[PDB]
């Protein structure tokens, strides 16, 4: 027979299959294409999601009812300790896709990175990059030929980078390596750019500017297994029902005599790799600064860390990115922030964001106050 | 009919949901039968929500109003909605005034307060409104 | 603006806590559910030791 009330379907098909995703790094797949006019710059950046807070911002949408007003918007905060460019890769335009030609690295790699290459660092005798570091001994003969090789062929040059995890609050030590494309005019420039950046660091301030859309890429939270109703978002069966409710009732039908792939059924939820998109940035903070949260409007010397730390995450003692809205992922989780792949002339993207205010209150409770200073004044004082 | 862009608010008054009448016109209360500008998702109810015009019926009142479908507006809600300004709010009640489709009133006044959203969306309710 | 609790006197920063409108069209901003949910339990601020309105009419730390 037929459906009867031809209702729209549960769950997006495209996002199948719902695995765990092999890594816990965002892993940006696609990067923006070319710009000969534009100079060499990192397309992406690796962060650490600290958590969230509100913002109270103006509103410059002429035509919206809320034009020229205070409007609270939620916001994530992402620690973004200076990235460390560590290597270069090459890539050649084959018929069978791209293909990495070579890697060159630094002379010296931090025990941050080296640790990545081991699972039992504590036992190991830590030979990760030693006989490689002894390539450099011969003036730089083997290295120059490698970077020449790339400079010869290589349609694309991805710069290996890594995350300062010693400037975070995370128990982690093992830094997260990542390729990230460079998108400047000419490869001869890209390679030379990154040849002048091994060991050398990269702040966010360079890559992203304030008021700029950023397609954030992450691994979503977690959950584990999960029944249909909460994964696919099907209706529960009526209370009366024998053999339980949180279920799809009728998978498929007699013929075809297999359970379709389009049928909702349970097993992993979350831990999925979701690039999201169009996450506008509201601020680009700095580590060697008090009064990070302090605006043009506020003038109260306070840090973007909330009272008593971002729950779980920790503090923030660093450069960071205030992004608008939610972001896939937890706190503590690496988030690979990537430039958008296209010119938004959405007006929404173009609005010159000015933060009027930020919520620094304790998030481990219901914080009345933003600073401890204010809590002395308000309470008085005392008794301790 | 509706003067301007109704910004979204939390849905509060599904179908049936009676609500007190906020106008003097002697609908003693209104039963939300159906909602105007409702979507249509299988096996979900039409939810009204403050400002949304509905098609009420007077379940209690003077009977010139009773036993005939008629439009009305929800001017009060009680399901706590969020303003884009950042606050939440919610009234002590759900309530509405009976209306015509042009957005004009049956009744010349409106008891209690009204939501600024509801005032903004219709000129006339703001006029017959006290506190907004 | 930074509003204040009409139950317990505390500061209510923007984007936090409720508002509420009683039948007389009076307003009652709350910081939390605590302050709210006492007001929706019909309890007197004057008798709640953590309010300001208690700690004013007892004269605490002025």
């Amino acid at each position: 027979s037929h459906r009867k009330y031809e209702a729209p379907r549960h769950g997006h098909l495209g996002f199948l299959p719902r695995k765990r995703a092999a890594s816990v790094r965002g892993r940006v797949k696609s990067f923006p294409k070319d710009d000969q006019t534009k100079p060499v710059a990192l397309t992406s950046f690796l962060g650490y999601k600290a958590g969230m807070s509100t913002i109270v911002r103006d509103l410059d949408r002429p035509g919206s009812k809320f034009h020229k007003r205070e409007v609270v918007e939620a916001v994530t905060v992402v620690d973004t300790p200076p990235i460390v460019v560590v290597g270069v890769v090459g890539y050649v335009e084959t018929p069978r896709g791209l293909r990495s030609l070579t890697t060159v690295w630094a002379e010296h790699l931090s025990d941050e990175v080296k640790r990545r290459f081991y699972k039992n660092w504590y036992k190991s005798k830590k030979k990760a990059f030693t006989k490689y570091s002894a390539k450099y001994a011969e003036n730089g003969a083997q290295v120059d030929r490698e970077l020449a090789r790339i400079k010869k062929y290589a349609s694309v040059v991805r710069v290996l980078v890594h995350t300062q995890v010693r400037k975070t609050p995370l128990s982690q030590k093992k830094a997260h390596l990542a390729e990230i494309q460079l998108n400047g005019g000419s490869v001869s420039d890209k390679v030379d750019w990154a040849k002048e950046h091994f060991e050398k660091t990269v702040a966010v301030d360079s890559v992203f500017e304030q008021n700029e859309m950023i397609d954030v890429v992450a691994v979503t939270k977690g959950h584990g297994f999960e029944g249909v109703t909460h994964r696919w978002g099907t209706k529960k069966l009526p209370r009366k029902t024998h053999r339980g409710l949180r279920k799809v009732a009728c998978i498929g039908a007699w013929h075809p005599a297999h359970v379709m792939w389009s049928v909702a059924r349970a097993g992993q939820r979350g831990y999925h790799h979701r690039t999201s998109i169009n996450h506008k940035v509201y601020r680009v903070g700095k580590g060697d600064d008090e009064a990070n949260a302090a605006t043009e409007f506020d003038r109260t010397k306070k840090t973007i860390t909330p009272m008593g730390g971002f729950v779980h995450y920790g503090a923030i003692n660093n450069d960071f990115v205030i992004l608008k809205g939610s972001i896939p992922g937890t706190r503590k989780r690496v988030v690979t922030l990537r430039k958008s792949l296209y010119t938004n002339t959405s007006r929404k993207a173009l609005e010159e964001v000015t933060l009027k205010w930020i919520d620094t209150a304790s998030k481990f409770g219901k914080g009345r106050f933003q600073t401890p200073a204010e809590k002395h004044a308000f309470l008085g004082t005392l008794k301790k | 009919g509706a003067q301007g862009t109704k910004f979204r608010i939390s849905l509060g008054l599904p179908t049936g949901a009676i609500m007190n009448c906020a106008d003097n016109s002697g609908a003693r209360n209104l039963y939300i039968m159906a909602v105007k500008g409702s979507g249509s998702r299988l096996n979900r109810l039409p939810a009204a929500s403050l400002g949304d015009m509905v098609m009420a019926t007077v379940k209690k009142g003077k009977p010139e109003l009773r036993k005939k479908v008629m439009p009305a507006i929800v001017v009060r809600q009680s399901k706590a909605w969020r303003r884009k300004d950042g606050v939440f709010l919610y009234f002590e009640d759900n309530a509405g005034v009976i209306a015509n489709p042009k957005g004009e009133m049956k009744g010349s006044a409106v008891t209690g307060p009204v939501g600024k959203e509801c005032a903004d969306l219709w000129p006339r309710i703001a006029s017959n409104s006290g506190v907004v | 603006k930074v509003e204040i609790d009409s139950f317990s006197g505390a500061k209510i920063y923007p984007g936090r806590g409720t508002l509420f409108v009683r039948g007389d069209s009076k307003i009652f901003r709350f910081q939390s559910s605590k302050s709210a949910s006492l007001f929706h339990q019909r309890k007197n601020p004057r008798r709640i030791a953590w309010t300001v309105l208690y700690r004013r009419h007892h004269k605490k730390g002025i």
